[PDB]
DNA sequence: GCTAATACCGTGGCCGGGAGTGGCACACACCTATATATATGTGGCTGGGCCGGGCA
DNA sequence: TGCCCGGCCCAGCCACATATATATAGGTGTGTGCCACTCCCGGCCACGGTATTAGC
Protein backbone atom coordinates (compact mmCIF):
# COMPACT_ATOMS: atom_id res chain seq x y z
CA UNK A 1 0.00 0.00 0.00
CA UNK A 2 2.61 2.53 -1.10
CA UNK A 3 1.29 6.10 -1.01
CA UNK A 4 2.95 9.35 -2.06
CA UNK A 5 2.47 11.80 0.81
CA UNK A 6 3.33 15.05 -0.98
CA UNK A 7 6.69 15.16 -2.81
CA UNK A 8 5.96 18.90 -2.95
CA UNK A 9 8.37 19.28 -0.01
CA UNK A 10 11.71 20.73 -1.09
CA UNK A 11 14.84 19.26 0.49
CA UNK A 12 18.47 20.39 0.24
CA UNK A 13 21.29 17.84 0.27
CA UNK A 14 24.45 18.76 2.18
CA UNK A 15 28.01 17.32 2.08
CA UNK A 16 29.32 18.23 5.58
CA UNK A 17 32.82 17.96 7.02
CA UNK A 18 33.52 14.88 9.08
CA UNK A 19 33.83 16.36 12.60
CA UNK A 20 30.59 18.34 12.38
CA UNK A 21 28.81 15.47 10.61
CA UNK A 22 29.86 12.94 13.24
CA UNK A 23 28.82 15.55 15.80
CA UNK A 24 25.38 15.60 14.16
CA UNK A 25 25.20 11.78 14.17
CA UNK A 26 21.77 23.54 16.30
CA UNK A 27 22.57 26.57 14.16
CA UNK A 28 20.92 29.34 12.14
CA UNK A 29 21.39 29.61 8.37
CA UNK A 30 21.72 33.19 7.09
CA UNK A 31 20.56 33.46 3.48
CA UNK A 32 22.37 36.40 1.84
CA UNK A 33 20.83 37.46 -1.47
CA UNK A 34 23.81 34.27 -3.82
CA UNK A 35 25.88 33.74 -0.67
CA UNK A 36 24.53 31.99 2.43
CA UNK A 37 26.22 31.07 5.71
CA UNK A 38 25.54 29.22 8.97
CA UNK A 39 25.84 30.45 12.57
CA UNK A 40 26.17 27.38 14.79
CA UNK A 41 25.69 27.38 18.56
CA UNK A 42 28.54 28.18 20.93
CA UNK A 43 30.30 28.02 16.96
CA UNK A 44 31.74 28.75 13.52
CA UNK A 45 29.94 30.33 10.58
CA UNK A 46 29.98 28.37 7.32
CA UNK A 47 29.46 29.50 3.73
CA UNK A 48 27.42 26.89 1.85
CA UNK A 49 28.02 26.83 -1.90
CA UNK A 50 25.25 26.35 -4.47
CA UNK A 51 26.83 23.11 -5.67
CA UNK A 52 24.20 22.20 -8.29
CA UNK A 53 21.47 24.69 -9.18
CA UNK A 54 19.25 22.47 -11.35
CA UNK A 55 18.76 19.14 -9.58
CA UNK A 56 15.95 17.19 -11.23
CA UNK A 57 15.31 13.43 -11.34
CA UNK A 58 16.39 13.33 -7.67
CA UNK A 59 13.92 12.80 -4.82
CA UNK A 60 13.70 11.54 -1.23
CA UNK A 61 11.58 8.70 0.17
CA UNK A 62 11.31 6.78 3.44
CA UNK A 63 10.44 3.23 4.47
CA UNK A 64 8.38 2.22 7.49
CA UNK A 65 8.92 -10.55 -3.25
CA UNK A 66 8.18 -8.93 0.12
CA UNK A 67 6.37 -5.57 -0.08
CA UNK A 68 6.98 -3.14 2.78
CA UNK A 69 5.46 0.16 3.84
CA UNK A 70 6.82 2.85 1.51
CA UNK A 71 6.25 6.59 1.83
CA UNK A 72 7.41 9.43 -0.42
CA UNK A 73 8.91 12.55 1.17
CA UNK A 74 9.79 15.41 -1.16
CA UNK A 75 11.70 16.56 -4.21
CA UNK A 76 15.36 17.55 -4.04
CA UNK A 77 15.53 21.32 -4.49
CA UNK A 78 19.23 22.23 -4.55
CA UNK A 79 22.55 20.40 -4.33
CA UNK A 80 24.75 22.02 -1.69
CA UNK A 81 28.04 21.61 0.16
CA UNK A 82 29.23 23.24 3.39
CA UNK A 83 32.56 25.06 3.10
CA UNK A 84 34.60 26.22 6.14
CA UNK A 85 39.84 29.96 13.81
CA UNK A 86 40.56 27.88 10.71
CA UNK A 87 44.18 27.38 11.81
CA UNK A 88 43.00 24.95 14.50
CA UNK A 89 41.08 22.95 11.89
CA UNK A 90 44.13 22.95 9.61
CA UNK A 91 46.30 21.77 12.50
CA UNK A 92 43.78 19.03 13.28
CA UNK A 93 43.92 18.00 9.61
CA UNK A 94 47.72 17.90 9.83
CA UNK A 95 47.36 16.05 13.14
CA UNK A 96 45.28 13.23 11.68
CA UNK A 97 48.37 12.22 9.62
CA UNK A 98 50.08 10.81 12.74
CA UNK A 99 48.40 7.43 13.23
CA UNK A 100 50.73 4.58 14.20
CA UNK A 101 50.55 0.98 15.41
CA UNK A 102 52.18 -0.76 18.36
CA UNK A 103 55.38 -2.70 17.74
CA UNK A 104 56.10 -6.29 18.75
CA UNK A 105 56.90 -6.69 22.44
CA UNK A 106 60.08 -8.59 23.30
CA UNK A 107 59.83 -10.83 26.34
CA UNK A 108 62.84 -10.02 28.51
CA UNK A 109 62.69 -12.93 30.97
CA UNK A 110 65.39 -15.53 31.66
CA UNK A 111 64.20 -17.61 28.65
CA UNK A 112 64.36 -20.83 30.68
CA UNK A 113 60.92 -20.06 32.12
CA UNK A 114 59.30 -19.54 28.72
CA UNK A 115 61.26 -22.45 27.23
CA UNK A 116 60.03 -24.51 30.18
CA UNK A 117 56.45 -23.52 29.33
CA UNK A 118 57.06 -24.52 25.69
CA UNK A 119 57.59 -28.28 25.85
CA UNK A 120 56.90 -30.72 28.67
CA UNK A 121 56.35 -28.80 31.91
CA UNK A 122 54.50 -31.40 34.06
CA UNK A 123 51.38 -29.20 33.83
CA UNK A 124 48.36 -30.57 31.95
CA UNK A 125 44.59 -29.90 31.90
CA UNK A 126 43.96 -26.47 33.58
CA UNK A 127 41.59 -25.61 30.72
CA UNK A 128 38.43 -27.28 29.39
CA UNK A 129 38.58 -27.38 25.58
CA UNK A 130 37.78 -30.36 23.33
CA UNK A 131 37.79 -32.63 26.39
CA UNK A 132 34.57 -34.58 25.52
CA UNK B 1 57.73 -46.25 26.55
CA UNK B 2 59.88 -46.20 23.41
CA UNK B 3 60.46 -42.46 23.85
CA UNK B 4 61.40 -43.01 27.50
CA UNK B 5 63.76 -45.84 26.51
CA UNK B 6 65.41 -43.67 23.86
CA UNK B 7 65.73 -41.03 26.58
CA UNK B 8 67.41 -43.41 29.03
CA UNK B 9 69.83 -44.64 26.35
CA UNK B 10 70.97 -41.14 25.29
CA UNK B 11 71.85 -40.12 28.89
CA UNK B 12 68.85 -37.76 28.92
CA UNK B 13 66.50 -37.26 31.87
CA UNK B 14 62.73 -36.96 31.43
CA UNK B 15 60.37 -37.51 34.35
CA UNK B 16 57.37 -39.83 34.13
CA UNK B 17 55.05 -36.86 34.69
CA UNK B 18 56.49 -35.18 31.58
CA UNK B 19 55.76 -37.96 29.08
CA UNK B 20 52.57 -38.52 31.08
CA UNK B 21 51.77 -34.85 30.51
CA UNK B 22 52.37 -35.46 26.80
CA UNK B 23 50.53 -38.80 26.45
CA UNK B 24 47.77 -40.13 28.71
CA UNK B 25 49.01 -43.71 29.17
CA UNK B 26 47.30 -44.28 32.57
CA UNK B 27 50.66 -44.79 34.35
CA UNK B 28 50.07 -48.39 35.48
CA UNK B 29 49.81 -49.94 32.01
CA UNK B 30 52.68 -47.61 31.08
CA UNK B 31 54.77 -49.12 33.87
CA UNK B 32 53.94 -52.68 32.85
CA UNK B 33 54.61 -52.03 29.15
CA UNK B 34 57.86 -50.28 30.08
CA UNK B 35 58.86 -53.24 32.27
CA UNK B 36 58.15 -55.94 29.68
CA UNK B 37 59.76 -53.68 27.06
CA UNK B 38 62.88 -53.49 29.22
CA UNK B 39 62.74 -57.29 29.35
CA UNK B 40 62.60 -57.29 25.54
CA UNK B 41 65.69 -55.08 25.40
CA UNK B 42 67.48 -57.33 27.91
CA UNK B 43 66.49 -60.30 25.74
CA UNK B 44 68.00 -58.84 22.55
CA UNK B 45 71.58 -58.88 23.87
CA UNK B 46 70.88 -41.22 37.87
CA UNK B 47 69.14 -38.09 39.18
CA UNK B 48 72.08 -35.73 38.61
CA UNK B 49 70.98 -34.91 35.05
CA UNK B 50 67.65 -33.59 36.37
CA UNK B 51 69.28 -30.74 38.32
CA UNK B 52 70.30 -28.47 35.37
CA UNK B 53 66.86 -29.00 33.82
CA UNK B 54 64.93 -27.77 36.86
CA UNK B 55 67.51 -25.02 37.37
CA UNK B 56 66.65 -24.05 33.80
CA UNK B 57 62.95 -24.14 34.72
CA UNK B 58 63.65 -21.71 37.57
CA UNK B 59 66.33 -19.68 35.78
CA UNK B 60 69.06 -20.08 38.41
CA UNK B 61 72.77 -19.20 38.07
CA UNK B 62 75.48 -21.79 37.46
CA UNK B 63 76.78 -21.67 41.05
CA UNK B 64 73.37 -22.80 42.33
CA UNK B 65 73.33 -25.55 39.68
CA UNK B 66 76.72 -27.02 40.62
CA UNK B 67 75.89 -26.38 44.28
CA UNK B 68 72.78 -28.52 43.84
CA UNK B 69 75.02 -31.04 42.06
CA UNK B 70 77.38 -31.36 45.02
CA UNK B 71 74.36 -31.30 47.33
CA UNK B 72 72.69 -34.04 45.28
CA UNK B 73 75.77 -36.29 45.34
CA UNK B 74 76.43 -35.70 49.04
CA UNK B 75 72.77 -36.33 49.90
CA UNK B 76 73.08 -39.51 47.84
CA UNK B 77 76.04 -40.49 50.04
CA UNK B 78 74.53 -39.60 53.44
CA UNK B 79 71.60 -42.08 53.19
CA UNK B 80 68.58 -41.53 55.50
CA UNK B 81 65.30 -41.51 53.52
CA UNK B 82 67.54 -42.65 50.61
CA UNK B 83 65.30 -40.95 48.05
CA UNK B 84 61.53 -41.45 48.09
CA UNK B 85 61.84 -41.04 44.29
CA UNK B 86 64.70 -38.79 43.11
CA UNK B 87 62.41 -35.91 42.07
CA UNK B 88 61.75 -34.82 45.65
CA UNK B 89 65.47 -35.09 46.46
CA UNK B 90 66.15 -32.81 43.49
CA UNK B 91 63.55 -30.21 44.46
CA UNK B 92 64.58 -30.14 48.13
CA UNK B 93 68.24 -29.95 47.09
CA UNK B 94 67.55 -26.96 44.84
CA UNK B 95 65.34 -25.59 47.63
CA UNK B 96 68.21 -25.71 50.14
CA UNK B 97 70.76 -24.38 47.65
CA UNK B 98 68.41 -21.48 46.89
CA UNK B 99 67.66 -20.80 50.57
CA UNK B 100 71.43 -20.57 51.07
CA UNK B 101 71.62 -17.50 48.79
CA UNK B 102 69.29 -14.50 48.55
CA UNK B 103 67.33 -15.07 45.30
CA UNK B 104 63.71 -15.36 46.53
CA UNK B 105 61.23 -17.88 45.16
CA UNK B 106 59.60 -19.20 48.40
CA UNK B 107 57.93 -22.63 48.55
CA UNK B 108 54.62 -21.97 46.77
CA UNK B 109 56.10 -20.78 43.46
CA UNK B 110 58.67 -23.59 43.28
CA UNK B 111 55.94 -26.05 44.29
CA UNK B 112 53.55 -24.93 41.56
CA UNK B 113 56.27 -24.64 38.90
CA UNK B 114 58.01 -27.98 39.45
CA UNK B 115 54.73 -29.71 40.44
CA UNK B 116 55.91 -30.76 43.91
CA UNK B 117 54.02 -30.73 47.20
CA UNK B 118 54.94 -27.98 49.66
CA UNK B 119 54.67 -30.39 52.60
CA UNK B 120 57.13 -32.68 50.82
CA UNK B 121 59.75 -30.00 50.20
CA UNK B 122 59.36 -28.89 53.82
CA UNK B 123 59.49 -32.48 55.07
CA UNK B 124 62.72 -32.93 53.12
CA UNK B 125 63.88 -29.45 54.11
CA UNK B 126 63.64 -30.48 57.78
CA UNK B 127 66.02 -33.45 57.66
CA UNK B 128 68.03 -31.63 54.98
CA UNK B 129 68.46 -28.71 57.38
CA UNK B 130 69.47 -31.37 59.91
CA UNK B 131 72.22 -32.56 57.53
CA UNK B 132 73.21 -29.00 56.56
CA UNK B 133 76.59 -29.56 58.27
CA UNK B 134 78.45 -31.69 55.71
CA UNK B 135 76.86 -30.17 52.58
CA UNK B 136 78.97 -26.99 52.41
CA UNK B 137 81.24 -27.00 49.36
CA UNK B 138 83.44 -24.00 50.25
C1' DG C 1 26.14 -24.91 -61.49
C1' DC C 2 22.68 -25.14 -57.70
C1' DT C 3 19.55 -27.30 -54.35
C1' DA C 4 17.71 -30.86 -50.86
C1' DA C 5 17.79 -34.80 -47.70
C1' DT C 6 19.69 -38.19 -44.17
C1' DA C 7 22.58 -39.99 -40.48
C1' DC C 8 25.42 -39.88 -36.25
C1' DC C 9 26.94 -38.13 -31.99
C1' DG C 10 26.44 -36.27 -27.12
C1' DT C 11 24.04 -35.10 -22.75
C1' DG C 12 20.94 -35.88 -18.47
C1' DG C 13 18.00 -38.32 -15.55
C1' DC C 14 16.39 -42.48 -13.34
C1' DC C 15 16.73 -47.11 -11.78
C1' DG C 16 19.03 -51.13 -10.20
C1' DG C 17 22.76 -53.46 -8.17
C1' DG C 18 26.51 -53.58 -5.59
C1' DA C 19 29.08 -51.97 -1.94
C1' DG C 20 29.72 -50.00 2.03
C1' DT C 21 28.28 -49.13 6.38
C1' DG C 22 25.93 -50.07 10.21
C1' DG C 23 24.06 -53.35 13.47
C1' DC C 24 23.93 -57.78 15.71
C1' DA C 25 25.96 -61.88 17.38
C1' DC C 26 29.80 -64.56 19.14
C1' DA C 27 34.22 -65.20 20.95
C1' DC C 28 38.17 -63.68 23.20
C1' DA C 29 40.56 -60.73 26.09
C1' DC C 30 40.71 -57.54 29.47
C1' DC C 31 39.54 -55.79 33.99
C1' DT C 32 37.57 -55.23 38.22
C1' DA C 33 37.63 -56.41 43.47
C1' DT C 34 39.80 -58.49 48.38
C1' DA C 35 43.74 -59.74 51.73
C1' DT C 36 49.66 -59.10 53.66
C1' DA C 37 53.84 -57.28 54.99
C1' DT C 38 57.06 -52.88 53.40
C1' DA C 39 58.20 -47.40 52.64
C1' DT C 40 57.49 -43.40 51.16
C1' DG C 41 54.72 -39.83 49.02
C1' DT C 42 51.08 -36.65 48.10
C1' DG C 43 46.63 -34.37 48.58
C1' DG C 44 42.76 -33.32 50.94
C1' DC C 45 40.08 -32.50 55.03
C1' DT C 46 39.93 -31.46 60.97
C1' DG C 47 41.00 -28.86 65.07
C1' DG C 48 43.19 -25.26 67.53
C1' DG C 49 45.33 -20.88 67.93
C1' DC C 50 46.17 -16.27 66.49
C1' DC C 51 45.02 -11.95 64.36
C1' DG C 52 42.00 -8.21 62.87
C1' DG C 53 37.94 -5.11 62.98
C1' DG C 54 34.00 -2.36 65.00
C1' DC C 55 31.19 0.23 68.55
C1' DA C 56 30.11 2.80 72.92
C1' DT D 1 40.15 3.48 75.68
C1' DG D 2 38.47 -1.40 76.15
C1' DC D 3 36.05 -5.77 74.88
C1' DC D 4 34.02 -9.39 71.86
C1' DC D 5 33.41 -12.17 67.66
C1' DG D 6 34.75 -14.28 63.25
C1' DG D 7 37.97 -15.95 59.90
C1' DC D 8 42.27 -17.84 58.38
C1' DC D 9 46.43 -20.52 58.78
C1' DC D 10 49.33 -24.25 60.41
C1' DA D 11 50.16 -28.63 62.01
C1' DG D 12 48.61 -32.89 61.40
C1' DC D 13 46.35 -37.14 60.00
C1' DC D 14 43.93 -40.47 56.83
C1' DA D 15 43.33 -42.54 52.35
C1' DC D 16 44.94 -44.03 47.80
C1' DA D 17 48.63 -44.74 44.08
C1' DT D 18 53.44 -47.47 43.22
C1' DA D 19 55.53 -52.82 43.74
C1' DT D 20 55.06 -58.52 45.19
C1' DA D 21 52.31 -63.05 45.01
C1' DT D 22 48.11 -65.69 44.70
C1' DA D 23 43.16 -67.49 44.07
C1' DT D 24 38.30 -66.27 43.16
C1' DA D 25 34.60 -64.97 39.41
C1' DG D 26 32.34 -62.70 37.02
C1' DG D 27 31.68 -58.91 34.44
C1' DT D 28 32.78 -55.62 30.08
C1' DG D 29 34.79 -54.30 25.95
C1' DT D 30 36.58 -55.16 21.43
C1' DG D 31 37.12 -57.39 17.36
C1' DT D 32 35.32 -59.98 13.34
C1' DG D 33 32.01 -61.75 10.34
C1' DC D 34 27.63 -61.71 8.22
C1' DC D 35 23.42 -59.66 6.83
C1' DA D 36 20.61 -55.98 5.99
C1' DC D 37 19.90 -50.98 4.53
C1' DT D 38 21.43 -46.89 2.25
C1' DC D 39 24.30 -44.60 -0.96
C1' DC D 40 26.94 -44.43 -5.00
C1' DC D 41 28.01 -45.78 -9.51
C1' DG D 42 26.94 -47.58 -13.62
C1' DG D 43 23.77 -48.47 -17.18
C1' DC D 44 19.81 -47.44 -20.01
C1' DC D 45 16.67 -44.45 -22.53
C1' DA D 46 15.26 -40.33 -24.51
C1' DC D 47 16.03 -35.86 -27.16
C1' DG D 48 18.47 -32.41 -29.81
C1' DG D 49 21.93 -30.55 -33.19
C1' DT D 50 25.30 -30.45 -37.32
C1' DA D 51 27.44 -31.89 -41.57
C1' DT D 52 27.78 -34.19 -46.19
C1' DT D 53 26.36 -36.11 -50.81
C1' DA D 54 23.78 -36.66 -55.27
C1' DG D 55 20.92 -35.37 -59.36
C1' DC D 56 19.09 -32.51 -63.50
Amino acid sequence: DLDLERSNRQVWLVRLPMFLAEKWRLGKIRINKSKITLLLNEPHEYDLELTKKVVENEYVFTEQTIPKKTAIVGTVCHECQVMPYHKIVEQRRNIVKLNNKERITTLDETVGVTMSHTGMSMRSDNSNFLKV
Amino acid sequence: ASILIGCRRAEVARTFKEIQSLIHVKTKEFGKTLNIMKNILRGKSQNLTYIPRFCSHLGLPMQVTTSAEYTAKKCKEIKEIAGKSPITIAVVSIYLNILLFQIPITAAKVGQTLQVTEGTIKSGYKILYEHRDKLVDP
